[PDB]
């Protein structure tokens, strides 16, 4: 199922047109407020005393109707940005009236176009509506792949068509919008409905509108082909952009006129939903993270925090993950005791932060399939879930678990460990404080005793998304600093947004920490190749973790363990949008800073541009100790 | 009130054109309103326009009438908002207007429309940025040709020469069109976006054009002559039926202005009362001039010779 509109550039009635375009099936209709043709005047007599009415009757639809069927059109006469005053003035007046008119409809969105290069008063005039009322309406900005000019036919004989690549020139259009979106300050309700030619652009100018608000992608009946039945089809490379744009789940519009005549109109819709019923249904996790896509969450903290009961649940759904586990626990138990000990050789394992018990039955399975014996404690700080685990003590476990309700790093253990494991890790890997956790309990593992995990590594990644860079910002709040949102991280289902550089290792740690000068600060400076033009919004953070040898965890998108659900990727943001132009470097500067009571990360972009030092002291996001 | 003749016109009146024998012609839209259609119209009295109840035909459009021309005595094409371009023909009595075909070639408002030479085919403009060719006996477009970069606002068939005819579009060019080049287009040399476009009817390499800023200039194939006639966009020009022709300007400004061969004014008319859309010299009498507009009014002036 696709939500798809039908263009129409002329209605003779309004009922009799909305009644046919939806039984060709389409879910609502794009049209002119006023009459496409209908030029007014509002200073110069004696046109501006042109009797009314202006246009049609609010009263020829239904209220329903005007808020989600219709979505109105700037007239194409409105020039605001022509170089004839007397134009500009009347488009002036003619905008804030059509505008208006929609808003008094309470039409769920409006059309205009960007189809040339300067729009600086256009977008005063929107900004200025925008700004005149509280309102809930989108304005789609149609703007296109390719500018006609372009795309024109070479056949003016003394005004060749440039047949020489122009990298940047043929991104023009993306600059259109960038520009508009800028001078309107990227406000919420301004979004892009990308328009669709015949012959497509390069890859690097379909690339550029990564991470851009589409609201909606326009589909001229021109660029349909025709298979041998006669039907309206697609070349295979609009088929990619089409399965692209579905990802988004942007509306689809059709716009132009049948120019497959022996088949009835609805042939080019009934196409769209044969493309979106040929795809690889949900699979699992895709299945699982539609829904939290650019969802901004808070990182739990769960040394800090309590972590509710439900919270747990999902940490438990998730059977790769401690299958690994269960598969670390079960290659060490092997390498630590020889079979023939196996009835001699009881190994102390602890759970160090077991919430509602999975790694330790993890840990009973492992010890079964493996055939040793293990003596297990389960450590948990978190009461509420402690009345799980002796819940489960009781009733299953029996005297194999002891469960211990303390912080490890105060409980007094009554003997050594042969092996700690823990799950302790973020989306960030050490976001947590798991290296301050595991110094702190290290006390208690035997000389040669085993740490899972044995280490772990944080990566980062630029990457652009403006949708993601004013989902950050609309997160002011009242009573704090006004940019404090921009100094934290966010766990999030990264989705539109453009990774600009292959990610890269930030911060490492291993266990047991044999070193004597034991410092968990950190500064690391990273240097990301960048072979695009693009806009930098933020860093991606991933993590991957070795839980005993080739047994390892990652949501590192390269080695990104497969079938797990658990982890979505973190993102830093930075206060001001970063351009970056083909064959740029981005460094960036991670510090990993703590003091006893806290820890926190500062970062700093310094090429090609330098920002302010993200997070300074702490002052906007620290994590507790 | 003839038969299948609406017994309302629209009040938009978009076009006029006399023809051989001195009928008037009539395109009306309705540009606001419940229903934005259209409506063709003949009237054998031209004194008798525009009251529908004294016509010698007429006849309703799906939708509005952006542009016409006449083809021949008995045939009437049509630029239509629904993107079409439509051929209509009065029947042998010329008591109706039927219509002969309606094709969907456009994929926006055709805007405007043109009959060239040999009187077989003709060219179209539109919004969509597209010219096309037009064979009437085929019903079928023969070429179409994606040269501006913006909407077409006026082609203009070469008076005698049946593969040359000009076009100008809110990309800024004016384009010299010929058929029979492999590139068929070529680009008449920073002003005002051009509006409106006339062949001199006297001389081959000869033609008028208006601007969005009210100028009309005069323009020869190769070398420049030009006026501030309008207080706005120079909405048509027509060339007199005199040997010595005069030019008759539109505007948006509301008014009438009648030009001689250097461009200076001769005439001026205020009547209209919104902007003036069309105007047709009648074959019978040279000095009478038929204008039309958006205040619904047709006006005959008497020309002063
Ligand atoms: C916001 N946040 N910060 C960190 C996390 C998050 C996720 C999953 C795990 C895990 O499977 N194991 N251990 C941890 C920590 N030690 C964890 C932490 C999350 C959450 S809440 C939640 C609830 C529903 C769906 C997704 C998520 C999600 C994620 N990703
Ligand atoms: C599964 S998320 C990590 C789990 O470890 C627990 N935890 C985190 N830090 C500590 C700590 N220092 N001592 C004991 N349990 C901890 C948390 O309460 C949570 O149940």
């Amino acid at each position: 199922r696709v939500s798809s509109g039908r263009d129409l550039n002329c209605v003779p009635e309004i009922a009799d047109t909305l009644g046919a375009v939806a039984k060709q099936g389409f879910d609502f209709l794009c049209m002119p407020v006023f009459h496409p043709r209908f030029k007014r005047e509002f200073i110069q007599e004696p046109a501006k005393n042109r009797p009314g009415p202006q246009t049609r009757s609010d009263l020829l639809l239904s209220g329903r109707d005007w808020n989600t069927l219709i979505v109105g059109k700037l007239s194409p006469w409105i020039r605001p940005d022509s170089k004839v005053e007397k134009i500009r003035r009347n488009s002036e007046a003619a905008m804030l009236q059509e505008l208006n008119f929609g808003a008094y409809l309470g039409l769920p969105a409006f059309l205009l176009p960007l189809n040339q290069e300067d729009n600086t008063n256009l977008a005063r005039v929107l900004t200025n509506h925008i700004h005149t009322g509280h309102h809930s309406s989108m304005f789609w900005m149609r703007v296109p792949l390719v500018a006609p000019e372009d795309l024109r036919d070479d056949i003016i004989e003394n005004a060749p068509t440039t047949h020489t690549e122009e990298y940047s020139g043929e991104e023009k259009t993306w600059m259109w919008w960038h520009n508009f979106r800028t001078l309107c300050d990227y406000s919420k309700r301004i979004a892009v409905a990308l328009e669709i030619g015949a012959d497509l652009p390069s890859n690097h100018v379909i690339d550029r509108w990564l991470g851009e608000p589409i609201k909606a992608a326009i589909l001229p009946t021109s660029i349909f082909l025709t298979n041998k039945k006669g039907f309206p089809v697609l070349s295979k490379m609009h088929q990619r952009l089409i399965f692209r744009l579905l990802k988004l789940e942007v509306q689809f519009i059709i716009t132009g006129t049948n120019h497959h005549s022996e088949k009835e109109f609805c042939s080019y819709l009934q196409y769209l939903e044969y493309l979106s019923q040929n795809r690889p249904p949900p699979n699992a996790y895709e299945l699982f993270a539609k829904g939290y896509e650019d969802y901004l969450q808070s990182p739990l903290q769960p040394l800090m925090d309590n972590l509710e009961s439900q919270t747990y649940e999902v940490f438990e759904k998730d059977p790769i993950k401690y299958s690994q586990y269960q598969q670390a626990i079960y290659k060490c138990l092997l390498d630590r005791v020889p079979e023939e000990e196996k009835d001699t050789n009881v190994q102390v394992l602890m759970v160090l932060g077991a919430g509602r018990g999975p790694l330790v039955n993890a840990s009973l399975r492992a010890a079964k399939q493996a055939d040793r014996r293990i003596k297990l404690y389960a450590v948990e700080k978190n009461p509420n879930a402690v009345v799980t685990l002796e819940n489960w003590q009781f009733e299953e476990w029996g005297s194999q678990v002891t469960v211990v309700s303390s912080d490890m790093r105060e409980w007094v253990a009554p003997e050594k460990a042969d092996i700690i494991v823990s799950e302790l890790l973020g989306s960030f890997a050490d976001n947590e404080l798991s290296p301050e956790c595991l110094d702190g309990a290290q006390h208690f593992l035997k000389d040669d005793g085993v740490s899972i995990p044995g280490e772990y590594t944080s990566f980062l990644a630029p990457i652009s998304s403006s949708k993601l860079y004013n989902e950050v910002r609309a997160c002011r709040e009242k009573d704090r600093d006004p940019e404090a949102q921009f100094e934290m991280p966010y766990v999030v289902r990264l989705h539109n947004f453009h990774q600009l550089s292959a990610p890269q290792p930030c911060f490492t740690f291993s266990h047991p920490n044999r070193d004597p000068m034991i410092d968990n600060n950190r500064y690391c400076t990273l240097e990301f190749p960048v072979e695009v033009n693009t806009v930098l919004h933020g860093f991606a953070g991933y993590f991957e973790t070795v839980l005993y040898q080739d047994i390892t965890l990652s949501i590192r998108p390269e080695t990104h363990s497969p079938g797990m659900f658990s982890w979505f990727p973190i993102l830093f943001p930075i206060k001001q949008p970063i351009t970056v132009r083909e064959g740029q470097t981005i460094c960036v500067r991670f510090w990993r800073c703590s003091n006893s009571k806290k820890v926190w990360y500062e970062w700093a972009v310094t090429a090609p541009v330098c920002s302010a030092i993200h997070n300074p002291t702490g002052r906007s996001y620290t994590i507790g100790l | 009130l003839p038969p299948n003749a609406p017994a309302c016109m629209e009040r938009q009146l978009e076009a006029a054109r006399y023809r051989s024998d001195g009928a008037l012609l009539l395109g009306a839209s309705s540009l606001s309103g419940r229903c934005w259609a259209g409506s063709l119209w003949l009237f054998k009295d031209p004194c008798a326009a525009p009251n529908e109840g004294f016509c010698s035909a007429g006849v309703q459009t799906e939708a509005g009438v952006a542009d016409l021309t006449w083809v021949g005595e008995r045939g009437i094409l049509v630029a239509s908002d629904s993107g079409a371009v439509e051929l209509w023909e009065l029947d042998e009595n010329e008591t109706l207007i039927v219509s002969k075909f309606c094709k969907y070639e456009h994929d926006d408002i055709v805007s405007t429309v043109s009959v060239l030479s040999s009187g077989t085919q003709a060219v179209s403009g539109s919004k969509d940025i597209c010219i096309k060719v037009w064979d009437l006996a085929q019903q079928v477009v023969l070429s179409s040709y994606r040269a501006h970069a913006a909407q077409v606002t006026c082609v203009a068939a070469s008076p005698h020469k049946d593969s040359v005819f000009l076009s100008c579009s809110e990309d800024n060019r004016i384009l010299l069109w010929d058929t029979r080049c492999p590139k068929p287009a070529s680009q008449i040399g920073p002003g005002y976006l051009p509006t409106s476009l006339a062949w001199h009817p006297q001389q081959s390499e000869v033609f008028v054009f208006g601007d969005e800023n009210g100028t009309v200039s005069l323009v020869d194939t190769k070398s420049v002559l030009s006026s501030a006639v309008h207080s706005q966009c120079v909405t048509g020009l027509v060339f007199s039926p005199h040997s010595v022709p005069f030019l008759a300007s539109l505007s948006e400004d509301c008014s009438l202005a009648v030009l001689d061969s250097s461009l200076s004014e001769l005439f001026r008319s205020q009547a209209h009362r919104d902007f003036v859309r069309d105007a047709t010299w009648s074959p019978l009498n040279h000095s009478l001039l038929t204008t039309v507009g958006w205040d619904h009014q047709v006006v005959h002036h008497v020309v002063p010779t």
